[PDB]
């Protein structure tokens, strides 16, 4: 979100006194607001790349590459502590047997 | 690949065309075989032609002729006012208006958020062509300091810089500094001081200024042709 | 990423310009505020496909670097080759590591050699010796009656003969075998159950199949390479790999698999009787090979399948096919194999 | 070693940093790595920046630029007055002041005990510094005979026995060695003859002086940082 800084110098920043309907300061606004909605998008997409705060695709993708698939109507948080839970299974003694029944 | 075309005129015979193009009437047989002719070559009008439309052709029939033309290598004499208007035009290139409101960056030359972008009446963003190109970008460049913008270190002039004491020398250091931002465009092929004067605060000078002439321009957007560009990335 | 669509874009831009100015109202194609927004908005669609597309190859090399589970690279072909002498041995000759092995066949001009010594005892008719491909990949897998030649000079040497075709070499790991191990790997975190035995068994990357056979307070584990064999070195490395899985206080045992060796021999008859040369017949020779080194564990054999796979080379120019070693169809257990023994084929 | 260090400007970007020093935006991730910085490289204030101090630089923050930079080879038109006063003072050495008292051994200018240390009136010893330096010496050494200070045979002048007759002759003799005693100093770059007059006894002369310029003893002096003895060894 730094357009408006590296925007040429001389170019107008602020919608001009003279003229409530600037098409310049509209045209640089609408530039202004795609720059910055795909820079809030940018940031959140980190929550993507995180086993643990990823959601719907990421997290099946997570889950595909753990060998654990989303059932019917599983939410994204039962479905990453299924996931985890999973990874570390107990096994080969009674107490893991009757925890799996 | 590019070829001529000949537009069947009156009465005209293929050893004339031959003899006007290829300087030789030998040719004709040559024309004959790559048009795919019958013997009544040029009939006299369109009810001749009824008879075999494909393999004959009347008068306002166009015929190919298959030497291989370049639009570099013309003479400008031929080419018609309007033509050399446009080809100035592409060479000069067009670019969105921003030196409206001349007023008002007069009055501040220095600031910045001086000069803004402009409608042309129609809806559409404004455009500049041609010589008011030429004004816009030099205006732009004389305005801008040298080394404000981004990804361009040297573009701009140091007239910022140059608000000195009322002497000739400092007279001389905006004529020096001017001509260098003058210089420095690609399209200007020369500037030089027509004259100066000092009124105390006020200086005041004036410059005159040769862009290229219009057989330059013709021959150099005529040679992009080959490319089909038709752009300025200078 | 929320994978926005370029019309999208293009309208809000569209939009919101509108809605600063209402002397800006023509956006028709061919327009400069049209094509401008177009690319702007074209530009961050690609950032927003190549953003997805770099997150997904970044789940993927985080679960790499994070389980250390580095992708298996391709592994060079190695076989056994057989060596006869004049007479019986006197003397204890002694071959040391390196002694290179080649082929006169230029079809296979791939060279092989021992990584370590050997000794023949007196009074001795042949020697076995295992052998390496120098070459990684495929290229080393060549059929048998290939290596003929050794180039130690030896004059007590009367032949030279790899038995069978080697099958060991193979290109780099695929996607989709890294996958299945790594859900492998996952599920054989718990030490001590049967797919965790199977899989320390296949911690081995030598081994190709492995057959865990279940009895009360007895575990036998039937494991194999990619020609059939399971020599004791591998074994060895196996059990090894099988003290962390392996549960602890019941017997465990490691064997071989049950080969089974088929030699084929089949008359083929050509319609087009011009393409009769050397050529179709090793193309068919290779075809074969191909098709019996491909049989898992308890693969059935079916003279049917063969057939089919053998006329689908070309149905037009090939004509009838007829075998001169085989009648019927054979039954492999769930222990057992098959892997191609010589290969022969006679061209009409 | 020495390195530039910049100070973030207000609403400054990494990109024209990039552009002001190494002539290229492209330099821009690199001076990000060497600095170790977060995505919201500068930040508009201090609250911001309170979010990870580590890894974030607000507006007053000192940033690194690793260029090898060289304090020689810079423009003199930079330095600042008193920047290059206290550079010409160091180069003209301090040096403790021997000539107060002018009066006193101008009364006496041949003869031995002549002049003496003294105190600045703040208890410490007193000291001359530039051109007060280079009278002193000039002074010491005209009035020093030649060979009469030890380890320094050439050190001192033959004034001494220049007490001759009242002709052109002993003029032209005094002026000749007079000439050659400041020569002798590295320091003055040249010395020549004003005027001279005699009146029976009494012989009169002037002489113009011109110690080296601002420009060299800048130049002096920063070469001189490459290895830090600042100390004049002559």
């Amino acid at each position: 979100a730094n357009f408006l800084k590296n925007l040429h110098p001389l170019l107008r920043r602020d919608r001009n006194k003279k003229d409530n309907q600037d098409p310049n300061f509209a045209l640089i606004d609408a530039l202004n607001e795609e720059m910055n909605q795909v820079e809030k998008d940018a940031i959140e997409s980190k929550l993507q790349s995180s086993l643990k705060t990823s959601t719907s695709e990421y997290l099946d993708k997570f889950g595909d590459w753990f060998g654990v698939y989303r059932k019917t109507d599983e939410k994204d948080d039962v479905y990453r502590a299924r996931i985890i839970k999973y990874l570390l299974l107990k096994r080969g003694t009674n107490n893991a047997i009757i925890d799996a029944i | 690949m590019r070829f001529k075309k000949h537009v069947v005129q009156h009465e005209e015979t293929m050893q004339a065309i031959a003899q006007r193009y290829y300087g030789d009437v030998s040719y004709w047989i040559d024309l004959v075989e790559h048009n795919n002719l019958k013997y009544p070559y040029l009939v006299e009008t369109d009810e001749e032609k009824m008879k075999d439309p494909e393999r004959l052709a009347s008068t306002g029939d166009t015929l190919i002729i298959p030497i291989e033309s370049d639009l570099t290598d013309v003479s400008a004499k031929e080419i018609n006012s309007r033509d050399k208007d446009v080809l100035v035009e592409l060479a000069l290139g067009r670019d969105l208006n921003i030196t409206a409101d001349e007023k008002y960056f007069n009055e501040h030359g220095t600031s910045d958020n001086i000069l803004a972008f402009s409608t042309n009446g129609n809806g559409d963003l404004d455009t500049v062509k041609g010589i008011d190109n030429m004004k816009q970008q030099l205006q732009a460049r004389l305005l801008t300091p040298r080394g404000s913008l981004m990804l361009h270190p040297n573009y701009g002039s140091d007239l910022h810089n140059l608000f000195g004491l009322n002497i000739p020398e400092q007279a001389t250091l905006i004529e020096m500094e001017v001509l260098r931002t003058l210089t420095s465009d690609n399209r200007v092929k020369s500037a030089n001081l027509i004259d100066w004067k000092i009124q105390g605060n006020v200086y005041s000078g004036q410059f005159s200024v040769e862009i290229k002439s219009v057989e330059e321009s013709i021959n150099f957007v005529l040679g992009q042709d080959e490319e089909g560009i038709f752009a300025l990335f200078e | 990423m929320k994978t926005r669509k370029l019309t999208n874009i293009l309208s809000k831009l569209i939009d919101k310009t509108m809605a600063g100015t209402s002397k800006i109202t023509d956006f028709t194609p061919g327009s400069a505020s049209r094509s401008l927004l177009e690319a702007v908005s074209l530009e961050i669609e690609q950032f927003y496909i190549l953003t997805k597309e770099n997150i997904d190859w970044g789940i993927q090399e985080g679960i790499i670097e994070a389980f250390d589970f580095q992708k298996r690279q391709s592994k060079r072909a190695y076989g056994d080759v057989t060596i006869q002498f004049y007479q019986p041995l006197d003397m204890r000759m002694y071959i040391p590591a390196g002694t290179t092995f080649t082929s006169t066949r230029q079809e296979y001009p791939q060279q092989f050699e021992t990584l370590v010594d050997y000794y023949a005892e007196p009074d001795s008719t042949e020697i076995v010796v295992e052998v390496y491909c120098k070459e990684t990949g495929v290229a080393g897998n060549v059929p048998e009656g290939t290596i003929n030649t050794i180039a130690s000079g030896s004059s007590l040497i009367r032949s030279v003969n790899n038995e069978y075709s080697f099958n060991t070499g193979t290109k780099e790991e695929s996607q989709e075998d890294f996958k299945r191990r790594f859900h492998s790997f996952v599920e054989s975190r718990g030490r001590a159950t049967n797919k965790s035995v199977r899989y320390g068994a296949l911690q081995i990357p030598d081994v190709e199949g492995v057959y865990v056979y279940e009895e009360t307070g007895h575990i036998t584990v039937f494991a194999h390479d990619r020609n059939g064999n399971l020599s004791d070195t591998l074994k060895e490395d196996i059990i090894d790999a099988l003290q962390d899985y392996r549960p602890s206080g019941i017997m465990l045992d490691v064997t071989g698999v049950e080969k089974e060796e088929v030699n084929v021999s089949a008359t083929v008859t050509i319609s087009n009787k011009s393409r009769i040369g050397d050529t179709l017949q090793k193309h068919i020779e290779s075809v074969i090979r191909s098709y019996l080194n491909n049989l898992k564990t308890s693969d059935d054999l079916i003279i049917t399948d063969l057939i089919q796979a053998i006329m689908n080379i070309d149905d037009v120019l090939i004509y009838d096919v007829s075998f001169d070693n085989l009648d019927e169809n054979i039954i492999v257990p769930p222990q057992g194999i098959i892997r191609a023994g010589e290969i022969k084929v006679e061209l009409k």
